[PDB]
RNA sequence: UUGGGCUACACACGUGCUACAAUGGACAAUACAAAGGGCAGCCGCGAGGUGCAAAUCCCAAAAGUUGUUCUCAGUUCGGAUUGUAGUCUGCAACUCGACUACAUGAAGCUGGAAUCGCUAGUAAUCGUAGAUCAGCAUGCUACGGUGAAUACGU
């Protein structure tokens, strides 16, 4: 895990699109490429279009998903088979 | 080898019972070189030995090694079709290897729950014409009077 | 009943069984869990894990 | 005798007898021993009513059980229930640290289907 | 260039590591190496945090020995898997790093047909160092400690 005293590590561009968003009501789909970025508190009720390497899915957030990078909602992988 | 005959390795006797013997015993014993534990096993089982039986454990152990060491063995043989199980007389130098090498298998496979004890426990059996090693070398015996027949061969 | 069971005491109280102390009847009877305080504080929740972990008030 | 509601063994050290309990390990079970001013070399039938007592005292302050076992289960919940990468794994039945699964996942996986 | 993949997973094969325990596990005390590398490099239970450009300082022995305990139990063997909480590097450990603490405690009780290495300081076993390298070695290369059995013969 990140060093505590370190905090927990957003990307700058992704947090300005949360703040801008800050104190509305309609909330607009956030398209990011940032997997590695910590799901804040104050993301929950957005939604973040997160690019798994092809295309960008929709990842609705809630307060149990607090903590979790965004990358772990958008899997990369495709497997259902043997 | 194809060449021929190698030289043999001498051994020093060991420092309580001054007798080679002793000392290849341990060296059977011994595992990945961890020589104090094997010395520490035989001497162990030479002490439980000596006060099981009411004698010198060294004098046991002699008696013991004699009832396991065999006289005759088995060889085996490819004749046009058919193996034969050539009866061969044990060299004395090999006698002494068997005698320790089976006293130290069968010790391993006994049920006592050291080593020490089960060692111990051979050698007095051994030294009773029982146990596992002496069973051991009446079954070679065994086999190899029942091929004195094929002695012809070589 | 057909012709063992006595009345033991197990806080106590009198009770009757056969897995054989005065009491304020004044005999004597052969004599873990009381049982769960909250004992535990529930689940913080993801949020104030969160800003408990990080200091972020 | 019974300590958390398990009858731990009878026969050996306290110590050893303690970490029959879900949720108490060795160096658990040291520490609850110093608290509780319980030697660790006691069998458990040669414990006194009063040296039981105090070991049943210091072992309620610890999260053990069926208490021990419902916050787990609740947390493997939580993982799939807001379908994270973690979650995921653990509903299918494979391994959820990044371990390789092409061999060697045969914990997680189960006998082998040839 | 950002993100993903090279790390997938019903399986099959090769090479290894750790085990199945008492010649052992745990705890305490106490000995004995060799070969190499080094410049911005060499208080917390814990991982970790806050003199030397070299025969000079640092990296930095274990197996062993002596005692105590465990007592043949899938266990005080085993540490796979999983949960939680952390440390460090790195812009960044989700995919997909290493390590630590607490908890959890899987298969496994010497392995079919078959098959491999090794002739002496070798095999076996125990540690150590280096290259690559921000971080990452059960691999590779190298170093010492303990240290066998056997070779009748073609
Ligand atoms: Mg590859
Ligand atoms: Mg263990």
């Amino acid at each position: 895990a990140r060093s505590i005293k370190k905090g927990p590590f957003v990307d700058e561009h992704l947090m300005k699109k949360v703040e801008a968003q800050e104190g509305s009501e309609k909330k607009q789909v956030i398209k990011t490429w940032s997997r590695r970025s910590t799901i804040f508190p104050n993301f929950i009720g957005h939604t973040f279009a997160v690019y798994d390497g092809r295309k960008h899915v929709p990842v609705y957030v809630t307060e149990d998903m607090v903590g979790h990078k965004l990358g772990e909602f958008a899997p990369t992988r495709t497997f259902k088979g043997h | 080898p194809r060449k021929g005959s190698v030289p043999k390795r001498d051994v020093l006797p060991d420092p309580i019972h001054n007798s080679k013997l002793v000392t290849k015993l341990i060296n059977k014993i011994m595992l990945d070189g961890k020589r104090g534990t094997a010395q520490r096993i035989l001497y162990s089982a030479f002490d439980l030995v000596e006060q099981r039986s009411g004698r010198d454990a060294l004098e046991v152990f002699e008696e013991a090694i004699n009832n396991i060491m065999p006289v005759l063995e088995v060889k085996a043989r490819r004749v046009g079709g058919s193996n034969y199980q050539v009866p061969v007389e044990v060299r004395p130098e090999r006698r002494t290897t068997l005698g320790l090498r089976w006293l130290v298998n069968y010790a391993r496979l006994r049920g006592e729950k050291t080593m020490e004890d089960r060692l111990a426990n051979e050698i007095l059996d051994a030294a009773n014409n029982t146990g596992g090693a002496v069973k051991k070398r009446e079954d070679t015996h065994k086999m190899a009077e029942a091929n004195k027949a094929f002695a012809h061969y070589r | 009943m057909k012709q063992e069971y006595h009345q033991v005491i197990f806080f106590k109280f009198l009770s009757g069984s056969t897995k054989t102390m005065e009491w304020e009847d004044g005999k004597e009877y052969p004599v873990d869990i009381s049982h769960p305080r909250q004992k535990f504080a529930a689940a913080d929740g993801r949020v104030e894990r969160f800003n408990k972990k990080f200091g972020l008030k | 005798a019974r300590i958390a509601g398990v009858d731990i063994p009878r026969e050996k050290r306290v110590v050893i007898s303690l970490t029959y309990i879900y949720g108490i390990g060795t160096s658990t079970a040291q520490k609850i021993l110093e608290e509780a001013n319980v030697s660790a070399d006691t069998r458990v039938k040669d414990l006194t009513d009063d040296e039981l007592g105090r070991i049943r005292e210091v072992v309620d302050g610890y999260k053990v059980e069926g208490d021990l076992r419902r916050e787990t289960n609740l947390n493997i919940k939580r993982l799939m229930e807001i379908s994270s990468y973690r979650g995921i794994r653990h509903r299918r039945g494979l391994p959820v640290r990044g371990q390789k699964t092409k061999n060697n996942a045969r914990t997680r996986k189960g006998p082998v289907k040839t």
